């Protein structure tokens, strides 16, 4: 018999888009991104329904055999697509849905994989002492990313501090071993069978809405996880394309637009 | 007799328990009661009451009557702000001090839509226009009247109504805010601007007060009681 | 759901326990000199200023009370032996009732006034208390007087009365000793008294203290400019 | 066994606490009771038995037979008072003694009516009028027969009859009263006059005595038990 | 499972009143005054009709540019008002309500603001460094009333004090902010839009029937919340006057009359 | 509502804790001397005054009685040690039970009396009684004699008798010891019984007592002039 | 709920009598005199009917302006009193009420006011330091009765004590005041209006049947609560009788006759 | 667990308690009884028979 009155005390294919065209699946924890119900909520939103729900296609990488991998921050990455950018930033709570297509093509003769993993609240580590010290124009890189190094290495400047990321390989940048990031949702890419990836990232965070701006709600991971090869020559590389669209995409808090300042 | 265990707890005293105790004055004649205007229900209904804000904290003009009174004129910058604040109604030293501001400081935490009040006392033979602007938070507080209109902005006549009333909404990713300082649950801020001008004819004083007033909506909510720092004490009495 | 405003009643608001006495009392050998083998307190809420200030937010109020008693105790030097453990004897004298002189006088007997007796080491002591007020509710302000003054009077000191005052003698008082005889060494102790209301009504609210407390009424002294300094247009 | 959870208050010894104890004794045949007459139910049943007052507590008559008596004559300055005192039933010395006020000190709080009785103990020739008259709180006591009249005044014919009874009634802003000194708290004040005079034939006695009485009515109630100032010790037998 | 026995111990226009005619109004707490019922009391009450509840018009007072206020107390203004005043000193208990008028008439050309507050139990402070030492001659001043100050002014004499109050306008004379004494039951008189004020004040008190003359149960503030100007005059004044009409009056204990010694 | 008289029953007028005796026992190194060792108190309620008073309001009484025990220890020198925690006897002795004449002799196994062994620092000892009263009811004032002397005694005192007794030993006694031994440091204690009457019925109400008592009957002997001075026509 | 066994443990005109006349009266307690019932006993009791019930009268007493009081004990009073006194000394146990009747008659040009009071239990006050030592011999004076006093006289004798009561007027003789004694039955003989007090007293004790040789049941109290005058003469005096009859009297334990050594 | 408050004479022996204890030696066959003459229910039956009086207690 409970005594005390609080709960507490109790003891306990071509897929098509807008206007963009890409010619399997994964879906994140099987859930498909759909828009907020009446029944959470805290004015009237605005939700964008194919001018910013398209495919927005980033910058071609290079993979060859000392590369030792990538990453990006969503909707970091997007802040500079179309009137998505325009939105986000004259808007002061965002909330979206993604897909992620992943393009590399290469003959029967070469041989590699990838893996990518899509990571909620992606934090990465440090490249000094000081903890937590990392600036936000370095946390935002952009459509550009950052890259992976295979080993720590410290900041020894004094005066002027870099501030920047030191994501290390085989701790995915994060402390944790690379072999377990398949708990999370993932795609792998394998030259002999396949030559593309595709995921879908339904809206994920402890808020039903929330600013875009100060706060990144997916990471992407891209990492080798055999070397590239091909016959038997020395050097080899090849492109890698990476392409997001944004899905039921809403926005709230008109006013003045946002201008933050990267360098 | 009946055989117990003491579980951990026991024989300590919480001053937040809710339990039984013997009464020394068993027998009592309790005065009945009778029905005595304005009884209370809830703390909430006295941050429903309107109550004056004081704008004006200038160094000469605080802790005096005119730090309730906001100078209008036909001659100001028309492109400069009449006043400014921010959206925080238990910090702000603004807004702290109101009995709004009062019940808050007794809790920690704060959700719900705000309605803010001007009234004008000047003349009769006076009129003008004014833009009363709310911007939530995330780009740079307003400067100047094309950045305050794309929030959200009233209109004001001055000539027709004398009074004017502007509802703040409930908006933020977190379900509630808290009474502190703080950059990740910040509220917004409140502007305001000249629409034409204060315009008055001869014989007639060119310059007025304003005055302004704050209350809680009924969908305004606290948690998390806890002591203020509005009171202090130095030595108990002898 | 919705949010609700479950913890903004009145009885949520006003249900702690808020400290209103430190009291204290010594174990030792009684001397001609003055000394604080038992003492007196007389009841009220005004000694602090946090339950006072929460309070005085309305005119009126009615409430039952609930009392609890922690005790403290210490030494004071180390070559004069030690002490076994002490047993305190709180009594409530109602107005009219004898008050004592001594630790040790028949006042003491309580034939009727009730009284607790605590031993140390044991669970903090409480008791309850009904609405006992003459009137129909407990009035914080009162405005006006207990006497006026007459033409007739001979003197004026006969209407002579302080204001906003009801009564000289309200509530009674609390008599604490320590019922252990004196050991070789002195005994230190310190009685700390909580107060909570329960069942709470209120009535007529008004505006809270702003400036720090003067007495029991509602003067004021120093420390008259709380406001700080702020700019016109500065967000 | 059970899980338990002790609580504040636990091996604390309150004078006025009401639980069960073992018996000592058990298996006791209890002697059956028999029907005695005067069995009394409440304490307020003896407040209702009239007892003499002690109006004239004199230097040199208190503490004597004669402080029961109250001397009449028929050559009495008729512009003074007989008698006045106030309606102070625990505190007044007049009262505090009676039977009444013996029960009262045991008491915090009263409220109720009284009732107060006045023998006549002169001849059967004898004939007077008197004027006994009680006067609510608030302007000065009466210090003669035109300001008493204004209060509340019974005419007494001392031929007809040679007792009479006048009821104070109950007002009072408070519910209750305090049974000590208190002017929050007063009651009033009570006095007598001479309505025409003391009239004695020749061959009689030309003075005369006369006794006072006071009790409770049915409406009178007490608060609030308390200790009283009226007993004390000072060694404990030996 | 309750335990114990007691309670306790369980766990928690025109208006025509009587012979007097005045040509929207606020009713305090939204209670109208009313007579004693017959589940509340304590004799035959005296209850006076039309011969005390009527208009009775105080003295008027000037409002300039450096006027500060003034205050009055109720029932004590009325002390010599009519039979009211009568019937006050011949009663030992007294009971009634109240309806407040506040005139002020000016120009299209002026302006100013007049905040009228009604507080119960309203408690001044003193003068002095001794608590509560304020005499009742002083804390009864009749229908003149007092007046507001923006100073503390500390009295220096040690011989004869004063015993007088010191009200400051900014902590409303009793240590709280004026701008909160809204709370209380109020009305504001703009130049621009209106000319005057009503209010209806019903009986408060911890008790049903109480002395009036040791204790006032109602008290009168007049502020002005903006200062007064008139085109560009140097020296502006303007009457205010205040009318007071009691209603639904009981007395009761009838004696000899009281003979206050006001100095 | 009206006001009501539920706090003027007299189950309400005793329903408190009255003193009615406080009793010394030391524990140090048996002597030849006098010593204190263990304690035998008479049972009645006259020792005090203010529940003899309240008794005495009436002429018979019958009702259940209600004892609670204090004990409180102290030492008396700092130089000898100290002492570990004492446990402390009580035993009822009626009339024609054997009485004991040292700390340690047979009369302490209560084969058929009833005893309590307490512990010290635990809650205070408490016992429940019925009425044992030979007659129907207690006789508070009793006007007689037990004896008659008669023309036919020998001599004067065979039939003399003191007046207003009925029985030289009634209700019995309570012997008080400490079971432990003696450490090598003395230590006082001192026991205080608290009795509160249960269920009780009176008859024939008299007047209270106005002077001081002197003795077990109705004698008086200083402080007769209880009322103090006043004015005639004096309010 | 109630866990021990044990209840305690449990919480919290004419009057003919026999052969004899007399030509309102006061019930004491209002209980008539009656006999035993069958529901109460401890023999074949021994009841007269008409023997012992009837009217003694006892000595006459003076009053003038000097006395102070008189008292009797009953039933010593009537212990030589025909056929009741022999049943007395002859039984164990007796039983009995009381009609107590008082005559004093006066002139008109009198005044005076007496007192009479029953008093059960009626324990008075030694006259020494020692406690109760009074002698059998002086508690039982009789039918002669005793008198009262203004003041307490200590008995200085250390080798042959008085051993007798000094009773105290204005404390009753027992350490309470005078003024309370209207508690007990009792009644007024004004001179003005009455002659003649009457009383019915009926058996009151904590037993159903006692002795009546070592204890009293009652005592009566007669005191001068106003002085006696006559005109203007300087003495005066008048006679005052008492007069009781036993009611509903039994006794029990027949045996050799009792002697008492009264002196 | 349950809130609980200890009362007055908590931890004291009274040695006319009537209270129950815990058993040393759980699972007992006790011996059945059979039926013995003079079996005795009261103290009083006791006083019921007649005894000889030591009359005559002279010092010889
Ligand atoms: C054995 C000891 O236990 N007895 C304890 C006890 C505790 C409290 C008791 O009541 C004291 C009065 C309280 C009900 C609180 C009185 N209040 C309420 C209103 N008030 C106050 C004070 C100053 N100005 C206005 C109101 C107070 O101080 C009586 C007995
Ligand atoms: C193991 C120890 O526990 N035993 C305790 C105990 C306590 C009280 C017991 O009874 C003692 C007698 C009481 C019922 C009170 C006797 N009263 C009532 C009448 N009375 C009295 C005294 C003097 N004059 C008249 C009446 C008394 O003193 C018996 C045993
Ligand atoms: N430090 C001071 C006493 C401090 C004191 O009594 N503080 C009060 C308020 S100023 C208090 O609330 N004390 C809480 C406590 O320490 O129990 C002294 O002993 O001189
Ligand atoms: N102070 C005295 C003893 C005082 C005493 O025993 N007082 C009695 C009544 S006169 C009492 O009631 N004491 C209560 C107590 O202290 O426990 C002494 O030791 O010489």
């Amino acid at each position: 018999i409970n005594y005390y009155k609080d709960s507490a005390s109790n003891a306990a294919l071509q897929l098509t888009i807008g206007n963009s065209t890409i010619t399997n699946s994964v879906v994140a924890y099987g859930r498909w991104p759909e828009f907020i119900r009446d029944d959470e909520a805290n004015d009237q939103p605005t939700e964008p329904d194919v001018a910013t729900c398209r495919f927005y296609t980033l910058d071609t990488v290079m993979w060859g055999k000392e590369s030792k991998g990538w990453w990006w921050k969503l909707p970091d990455a997007l802040r500079d697509m179309g009137l998505f950018g325009q939105n986000m930033y004259y808007h002061y709570l965002g909330r979206s849905g993604y897909t992620v297509h992943v393009q590399c093509n290469a003959s029967k003769f070469h041989q590699g994989a990838l893996g990518v993993f899509a990571i909620p609240e992606y934090c990465l580590a440090g490249d000094s002492d000081k903890q937590r010290y990392t600036s936000y124009a370095n946390a935002n890189p952009g459509e550009k990313g950052g890259k992976f190094y295979s080993q720590f290495n410290r900041d020894t400047a004094v005066t002027s501090p870099k501030r920047e990321f030191c994501p290390v390989d085989y701790l995915l940048g994060c402390g944790v071993l690379l072999g377990n990031a398949f708990v999370y949702p993932h795609q792998i890419i394998n030259l002999r069978t396949n030559n593309s990836a595709t995921i879908v990232l339904p809206y994920v965070n402890a808020m039903a809405i929330d600013s875009m701006v100060k706060h990144n709600n997916w990471g992407i991971a891209i990492l080798p996880l055999s070397p590239l090869d091909f016959a038997q020559e020395s050097s080899v590389e090849i492109p890698i394309t990476v392409t997001i669209a944004p899905m039921c995409s809403e926005f709230n808090g008109l006013r003045n637009v946002t201008a933050p300042k990267f360098q | 007799g009946l055989p117990v265990l003491n579980t951990p707890g026991s024989n300590q005293y919480l001053t937040s328990d809710n339990y039984q105790s013997p009464c020394a004055i068993p027998e009592f004649d309790v005065t009945p009661p009778i029905d005595i205007p304005g009884e209370v229900k809830n703390m909430m209904e006295l941050a429903e009451i309107d109550t004056m804000i004081p704008l004006n904290l200038e160094n000469t003009k605080r802790n005096t009557m005119d730090m309730y009174r906001v100078t209008l004129s036909d001659s100001a910058d028309l492109s400069q702000p009449i006043l400014c604040f921010s959206l925080s109604p238990a910090s702000d030293p603004r807004l702290s001090h109101t009995m709004l501001g009062e019940v808050l400081n007794y809790y920690t935490h704060w959700a719900g839509s705000l309605k803010f009040t001007f009234l004008f006392c000047g003349s009769m033979m006076a009129t003008g226009k004014i833009l009363v602007a709310y911007a939530p938070p995330g780009a740079q507080p307003p400067t100047s009247r094309k950045e305050a209109m794309l929030g959200t902005h009233v209109i004001w006549d001055l000539g027709l109504q004398s009074s004017c009333t502007m509802v703040v909404p409930w908006i933020s990713n977190v379900t509630y805010r808290q009474t502190t300082q703080d950059s990740f649950t910040e509220g917004g801020y409140i502007s305001m601007f000249y629409q034409t001008r204060i315009v008055v004819p001869l014989s007639t004083p060119k310059s007025m007060s304003m005055l302004g007033f704050v209350s809680a909506c009924n969908d305004f909510s606290v948690r998390l009681l806890r002591d203020t720092t509005h009171i202090s004490q130095s030595a108990l009495p002898q | 759901q919705r949010r609700s405003r479950s913890e903004s009643t009145i009885e949520s608001f006003f249900a702690r326990g808020a400290c209103v006495a430190i009291i204290e009392v010594d174990n030792e050998e009684p001397t001609t000199r003055a000394q604080k083998l038992f003492a007196m307190w007389r009841i009220t809420y005004k000694d602090t200023v946090q339950l006072r200030r929460k309070l005085e937010f309305f005119t009126y109020s009615r409430f039952d009370m609930e009392l609890t008693f922690v005790v403290t105790a210490n030494f004071t030097n180390t070559n004069n032996g030690h002490a076994l453990n002490q047993v305190y004897q709180i009594m409530y004298i109602p107005p009219g009732a004898p008050t004592p002189k001594s630790w040790d006088d028949y006042t003491w007997q309580t034939s009727s006034n009730p009284s607790i007796f605590y031993t140390y080491g044991a669970a903090p002591a409480r008791i309850s208390v009904p609405y006992v007020g003459l009137a129909n509710a407990y009035s914080h302000f009162y405005d006006g007087f207990a006497k006026v003054p007459l033409k007739t009077d001979a003197n004026d000191q006969i209407g002579d009365s302080l204001y906003s005052a009801m009564t000289v003698d309200d509530f009674g008082v609390l008599a604490i000793r320590v019922v252990n005889d004196h050991n070789p060494t002195k005994v230190t102790s310190k009685v700390r008294i909580y107060m909570k209301p329960k069942h709470v009504r209120v009535w007529c609210p008004r505006p809270p203290r702003a400036v720090p407390y003067y007495g029991p009424g509602v003067d004021y002294k120093d420390n008259l400019n709380p406001l700080s300094e702020k700019g016109l247009t500065t967000y």
